[PDB]
């Protein structure tokens, strides 16, 4: 009967599910825990690259708070 | 890393599109009181690489013959790219006019079919699908002209943070009406798929490119509704959550264009161009100007960032 | 009122004999259900009943896997059913053999034939008779 | 360099398939027409015009905007039900 | 006794009412859901499909298929070359040439059949006054060739011989209603 | 003019079109022929039937009965009760078969293929019966002259009963899906719309007819059976488009079973073939003890039952219309001509007046609403 | 090895062709109602992989059903040259094998298999449709007893 579907359902499910979390775990394996930033607009860029200047690394991924 | 990436989004949604193709021949099936193919494999979960296989098994100007199919698989492709499952692989503002151009564009695909076949037969038919497909894209695109103005941003983030309390059904359903149709022409699904209804030139392989990119699109159209109409639930903390409710909203859509082509009948071309043209032309209009007024006989004008 | 389901569910799966028996069978005929055994050939062929299903599916068979020198574990024919069964598999009475059994009489087949298409072993036509007209034999000397 | 690598994989993924599928077994006119091109045009270029109110609508001439997107609306619709009335939507030659 | 479809028993009114039903079916389509629906029932019902090598449709004893040549209990035969079945064959399928039996009875020589021709009807085993030929039920004989379909006398034998197990219930059942 | 031509998706046509609306459809009929006027004459009366199996070949029994009430009004003779009640069941069972058929593939070649899949379930139970009583699937021998072959067996009317009993409810729910659907009334409405006097004139028949207003039905008029006894109410239509055709077969669907009920409530006991053995074979058991019998068994299986030199035109109420038969003969069992009358012929006599002005996508429902059948037609 | 392994690909690529079989059902006359009780619910030709049907340029077996006279046959020709290879054949009934019950008259190919050639065939007036799955059947197996691959590789 219709419970025979289940076996092509749940492929496409898991199978458009892997992109999202995919996409998510990656960027942020990258970036160190947290998200990939976004720029709109100029100011979010100087910032990113404010940030990459001052990285000691040249990487934006590393905030660095009252220790500097 | 981003190659990584790239495949986790290309491989998995072939792998859907087959097992897309095998859940309407079940569905289809079981709507006609059949069961569907259950004996290739397992309850059928081989059917489809048995179809690849003989496909690119048979036999058959090369430029329009190779650079057609081609050219709308890869538009198909690249669709998917800039869509939030709930973070994106490209950010990109303007991202539903990049969505818009490359869904148009394989209309030059069909055209160059027939204006390389000979057949006047051929020519016939290819201007009809062509007409409609343009004619049904108009109000795609406006829907989503007047849709965005909720938020004042062509992005495809903002919807989430939007929908954050509420849906963008609720409003909008005289849309939602509309974009959950012409999703039924681009395709040319039915009930508007007189472009292979009426047949008095596509070969195996390339047979198998155009209908990879056309269940591409009917899974991309469904996964944009769901996004669009349909908000999920953007909780930080549950990307997978998010990422899993419109994994289901986009198979309840997709399994209802399933019930609409086991269902209805086909529209007659004259008919269709009617429909729209004196049916959903006036009422968009009239729509898109209301949804330009409320948010200046309402204090909801939105933001940019 | 689910539990009941998945209840008959596990015991369809076990029914069979484990899971080899369970992969043999939903690997070679794509079903599962689970019913009495009445009969069973003398190939191997075992037949199976279950009267609360619908119409033509009531009745099943499972086939045998080697069959006259051969092996039938994937190819597999509906003609490798014998008569005396035949007959009650395809709806036409409601008795067995073992309740009804035939008339015992010679001159009948009793290895029973699959198919026998493109076989060593099929058939061709001919004449059954003999030659019309005769005609001169020669003599073997000159004059 | 990102949608350079994305598009190029896609081109590339398609070439493969359509290799394999080579390899491995181995008029007269109809008015209507036109007219309905034209349509689509004089509706895209509205299109075109009509886009940026996600961006004209942050303003501060209201008045303005809510007027202009009026304006459009109507006379376009009145070109339309001018063609229809006309018979430019009826496809019986 | 006639009647009339498509057609109100009079003229019709322009109630506000009415009118507001008939544009909500238009717009929303109530109908159109009401026909999804059925689908969704169909959907959620018992399929009639069967699989065929494992279960085989119903029959009646009455089938027509495959041919068989009889026998008495006594090993003889039961064709005498009446002819019958040929002069009513309705496509002059069959082709017999008799002769006498060095035992002195009447038998065949050639007694050929072209299953191309033969429609499969019933005629000859209602003529055949001794049941010798009947029509039996394997339909299972589709071949490759079309020089398997051209029987004949023995292959006739070997059906009979073969099938004869199922033939007389068929008929033991049958017959009386004839 | 863009003239083009149409086959498959037997049916050629040649279009002469005019942009996207239509100037003319020319078929081109023959496609289907095979000689079985240029046969009959070299056959008998009694193997002959199966020709009026094939022709028209979704009833086939409202065939084989026109084939036998013509030999029987040669012969001048008649069939008994139980025989003439059994020959209106079945060829109440066929009316079905026909509207089945000539619906679903209308809706199937508009794109709609649900219901064609839903009711040949129902189908396959109506062939389960024709393999109970003949012994065959489709093409039985079933109904022949002087009567009919064999009895009922002692398991059939149970089941008809249990068919009757829901084949109204599945009718009723392809109604749901169709009978209102605006796409449905938009693709037939207003199309095929035809006037009586040209019906009449063109020779149209049966549906074609009464769905234009008209009051012809030659079960009611010309009775050839017990059809005086029962009652079943006529439907007709107004307007005269496929709608209404199609309405028509479905309200006639429904008083078949209207019928049924009473065949099956009324079906008296009785004998079946005549028992005048120069006509109709004798029972076996007689056959064999007695001689005279034999005798005649002999010369009905060698040299069919010989007819007196006349000649007629009978017809009938088939699915479509005037199924006639005008049968000549001379005194001899083989006969001289056996003109067979399908209405598909005159069907396609008034297609090319019927699709004067529509468009291309709507001829395929015209001859949905004329349920073409080319057995019948080629001949 | 090398021979066992291209044994097993020639048996692979027949599942292939095996299982995705596409029919045109060039069903002219009275053997097609059945085709279509076979396409219903009951024997569901789908569920082996089999389409309902489908237009030739894509399609892989061609169902003959029904007389073949000598104004269809050009058409049936013209339409079995079009096909790609390969192309399998089913003959469907009397009509289309020996002309049937219209062999001794004027305007029948009295048998298909001049026009075109076979590799399958079926008898009946018509047949029963399970008659028709076990026709496919037999050519499902015809199908994997082929041996292209060796053939080759031993050419
Ligand atoms: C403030 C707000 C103002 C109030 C607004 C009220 C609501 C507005 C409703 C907007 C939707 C309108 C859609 C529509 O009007 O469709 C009409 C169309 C019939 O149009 P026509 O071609 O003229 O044929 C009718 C002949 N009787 O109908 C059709 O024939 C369309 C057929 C569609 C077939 C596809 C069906 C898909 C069903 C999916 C349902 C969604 C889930
Ligand atoms: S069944 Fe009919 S057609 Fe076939 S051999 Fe017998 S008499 Fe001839
Ligand atoms: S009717 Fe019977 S006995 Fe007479 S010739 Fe034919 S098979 Fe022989
Ligand atoms: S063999 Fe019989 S059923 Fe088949 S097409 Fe010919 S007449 Fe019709």
């Amino acid at each position: 009967m219709w419970f025979e579907i289940l076996p092509g359902l749940a492929i496409m499910g898991v199978c458009l599910v892997i992109p999202g979390v995919s996409t998510a775990y990656i960027h942020k394996f990258t970036n160190g825990g947290k998200e990939k930033r976004v720029a709109r607009v100029q100011y979010q860029w100087y910032l990113m690259e404010r940030d990459r200047r001052i990285s000691g690394v040249n990487r934006y991924y590393v905030s660095k708070g009252l220790e500097n | 890393m981003f190659f990584i990436n790239i495949l986790t989004l290309l491989v998995p949604i072939l792998i859907a599109m087959a097992f897309l193709t095998l859940v309407e021949r079940k569905i289809l099936g079981y709507m006609q009181l059949r069961k569907g193919p259950n004996i290739v494999g397992p309850y059928g979960i081989l059917q489809p690489f048995a179809d690849a296989m003989k496909l690119f098994m048979k036999e058959p100007s090369m430029s329009l013959f190779i650079i057609a199919p081609t050219l709308s698989l890869t538009l198909a492709l690249s669709l998917w790219v800039p869509l939030p499952m709930p973070h994106p692989l490209i950010n990109l503002n303007l991202g539903i006019l990049f969505i818009l151009a490359t869904s148009s564009l394989s209309v030059y695909s069909i055209l160059w079919s027939g204006w390389a076949s000979n057949s006047k037969y051929s020519l016939f038919g290819a201007l009809r699908a062509v007409a409609q497909t343009i004619s049904y894209e108009v109000t795609m695109a406006i829907i989503l002209l007047s849709v965005l103005l909720m938020n004042g941003s062509y992005s495809l983030q903002t919807l989430i943070t939007t929908q954050e309390h509420m849906w963008l059904l609720l409003p909008a359903w005289p849309m939602a009406m509309m974009w959950f149709i012409s999703t039924l022409a681009e395709t040319n699904r039915a009930p508007f798929d007189l472009t292979e209804g009426e047949s008095e030139e596509y070969a195996a392989g390339p047979f198998a490119l155009f209908f990879m990119a056309e269940y591409t699109n009917i899974i991309l159209m469904n996964a944009l509704t769901t996004i669009i109409f349909l908000g999920p639930l953007y909780y930080i903390n549950l990307p997978e959550l998010y990422s899993t409710n419109f994994m289901m909203e986009a198979l309840l859509l997709s399994s209802t264009f399933l019930w609409i082509r086991a269902s209805y009948p086909r529209f007659r071309y004259d008919q269709l161009m009617h429909l729209l043209w004196k049916n959903f032309l006036p009422l968009t209009l009239a729509l898109c100007m209301w949804h330009i007024s409320l948010p200046i006989f309402t204090a909801g004008v939105p933001p940019y960032m | 009122e689910l539990v009941e389901v998945l209840k008959r569910g596990v015991q369809q799966v076990t029914g069979h004999g484990g899971l080899r028996g369970l992969l043999r069978v939903f690997f070679r005929a794509n079903d599962i259900r689970i019913g009495t055994l009445v009969g069973e050939d003398k190939y191997g062929n075992k037949y199976y009943e279950d009267n609360k299903q619908f119409f033509g599916r009531h009745r099943w068979v499972i086939y045998t896997t080697e069959m006259n020198g051969k092996n039938t574990f994937w190819d597999v024919d509906g003609s490798m059913v014998p008569p005396e069964w035949h007959r009650w598999l395809h709806c036409m009475t409601d008795d067995p053999p073992t309740t009804n059994p035939p008339t015992a009489r010679k001159f009948i087949w009793t290895n029973h034939k699959f198919n026998v298409s493109a076989t060593p072993e099929q058939y061709v036509p001919y004449s059954t008779t003999r030659k019309k007209i005769h005609e001169w034999v020669p003599p073997s000397t000159p004059y | 360099m990102n949608l350079y690598t994305v598009i190029f994989i896609n081109i590339l993924l398609s070439l493969t398939l359509i290799l394999v599928a080579f390899w491995l077994p181995q008029l007269p006119f109809s008015m209507k027409f036109f007219l309905v091109a034209i349509t689509f045009l004089l509706f895209d270029l509205e299109i075109a015009l009509l886009l940026p109110l996600p961006w004209a609508i942050q303003t501060i001439k209201t008045s303005t905007m809510m007027i202009m997107a009026f304006i459009l609306v109507t006379i376009l619709s009145l070109g339309l039900a001018y063609e229809w009335t006309q018979k430019g939507l009826e496809w019986t030659e | 006794t006639y009647k009339y479809v498509n057609k109100k028993e009079q003229e019709s009114e322009v109630d506000m009412k009415s009118a507001t039903d008939n544009a909500a079916r238009i717009l929303m389509w109530t109908e159109l859901i009401r026909g999804l629906g059925m689908t969704l029932s169909y959907l959620f019902r018992e399929p009639a499909t069967i699989n065929y090598p494992f279960e085989k449709g119903p029959l009646s004893p009455r089938f027509r298929g495959e041919h068989a040549l009889r026998r008495y209990p006594s090993g003889e035969e039961r064709c005498i070359a009446c002819k019958l079945c040929e002069a009513i064959c309705p496509a002059q399928a069959i082709t017999i040439e008799a002769e006498p039996r060095a035992d002195g009875s009447r038998r065949t020589t050639r007694y050929d059949i072209d299953m191309t021709k033969c429609i499969y009807c019933g005629f000859c085993q209602e003529a055949c006054p001794v049941d010798a030929i009947v029509e039996g039920p394997n339909f299972e004989f589709s071949t490759e060739t079309h020089e398997e379909l051209l029987y004949n006398k023995e292959k006739l034998l070997n059906n009979g011989d073969k099938w004869e197990a199922e033939i007389a219930a068929n008929i033991q059942a049958d017959y009386l209603y004839r | 003019n863009m003239t083009l031509n149409f086959g498959p998706q037997v049916l050629r046509l040649v279009l002469e079109l005019s942009g996207e609306m239509v100037r003319k459809c020319d078929p081109h009929i023959g496609l289907l022929h095979r000689g079985t006027e240029k046969l009959i004459e070299y056959k008998t009366y009694l193997q002959a039937l199966p020709y009026f199996d094939r022709l028209d070949y979704v009833s086939m029994m409202c065939n084989e009965q026109a084939y036998s009430i013509a030999v029987e009004k040669l012969l001048n003779i008649q069939p008994p009760p139980r025989a003439q009640w059994i020959r209106v069941l079945f060829g109440e069972i066929t009316r079905i078969l026909n509207h089945i058929m000539a619906v679903t593939t209308h809706a199937l070649d508009i794109g709609a293929m649900t219901p064609f899949f839903w009711m040949f379930e129902e189908r396959e139970k109506m062939f389960e019966f024709y393999e109970r009583v003949s012994g065959a699937r489709m093409h039985a021998a079933y109904i022949r002259p002087g009567g009919v072959h064999q009895d009922l067996p002692l398991g059939l009317l149970d089941d008809i009963y249990e068919f009757s009993k829901n084949f109204s409810l599945r009718i009723d729910e392809v109604e749901e899906m169709l009978t209102n659907n605006r796409i449905w009334r938009n693709r037939t409405v207003d199309i095929g719309v035809v006037t009586a006097e040209d019906a009449l004139n063109y020779g149209f028949s049966g549906v074609m007819l009464r769905g234009s207003g008209i009051q012809w039905d030659l079960r009611k008029t010309q009775p050839y059976d017990v059809y005086d006894q029962v009652e079943f109410d006529v439907p007709i239509g107004s307007r005269g488009d496929c709608y209404d055709r199609y309405l028509c077969r479905v309200e006639e669907m429904r008083q078949s079973l209207r019928i049924i009920e009473q065949c099956l409530n009324k079906m008296p006991p009785g004998e079946i073939k005549v028992d005048d053995a120069k006509v109709s074979p004798p029972k076996r058991a007689e056959m064999k003890t007695s001689m005279e019998s034999l005798i005649h068994h002999f010369k009905l299986y060698t040299e069919g039952y010989q007819v007196p030199p006349g000649a007629t035109y009978t017809a009938i109420e088939a699915p479509k219309g005037e199924f006639g038969v005008y049968l000549v003969s001379d005194g001899s069992s083989r006969p001289y001509r056996c003109k067979i009358k399908a209405p598909g012929f005159a069907h396609l006599a008034g297609l090319d007046k019927m699709s004067k002005g529509h468009m291309l996508a709507d001829v395929v429902a015209i001859i949905g609403t004329q349920d073409i059948v080319f057995g019948e037609i080629d001949r | 090895r090398a021979e066992y392994v291209v044994t097993k690909l020639d048996d692979l690529i027949n599942w292939a062709r095996r299982s995705s079989l596409w029919p045109m059902t060039f069903g002219l006359a009275c053997c097609a109602v059945e085709m279509m009780h076979m396409a219903a619910p009951r024997y569901d030709m789908d569920r082996f992989g089999v389409v309902f049907r489908a237009s030739p340029r894509q399609a892989d077996v061609m169902i003959v059903a029904g007389t073949l006279t000598n104004k269809m046959a050009p058409a049936l020709r013209k339409v079995y040259d079009q096909m790609p290879e390969p192309r399998y054949v089913v003959s469907m009934g009397s009509c289309a094998n020996g002309g049937g019950y219209y062999h001794y008259s004027y305007s029948v190919v009295r048998g298909c298999d001049r026009i075109v050639p076979v590799d399958i065939y079926v008898p009946g007036c018509p047949p029963t449709a399970e008659a028709l799955l076990y026709g496919i059947l037999q050519l499902q197996r015809k199908i994997k007893r082929e041996q292209k691959l060796k053939i080759w590789y031993r050419r």
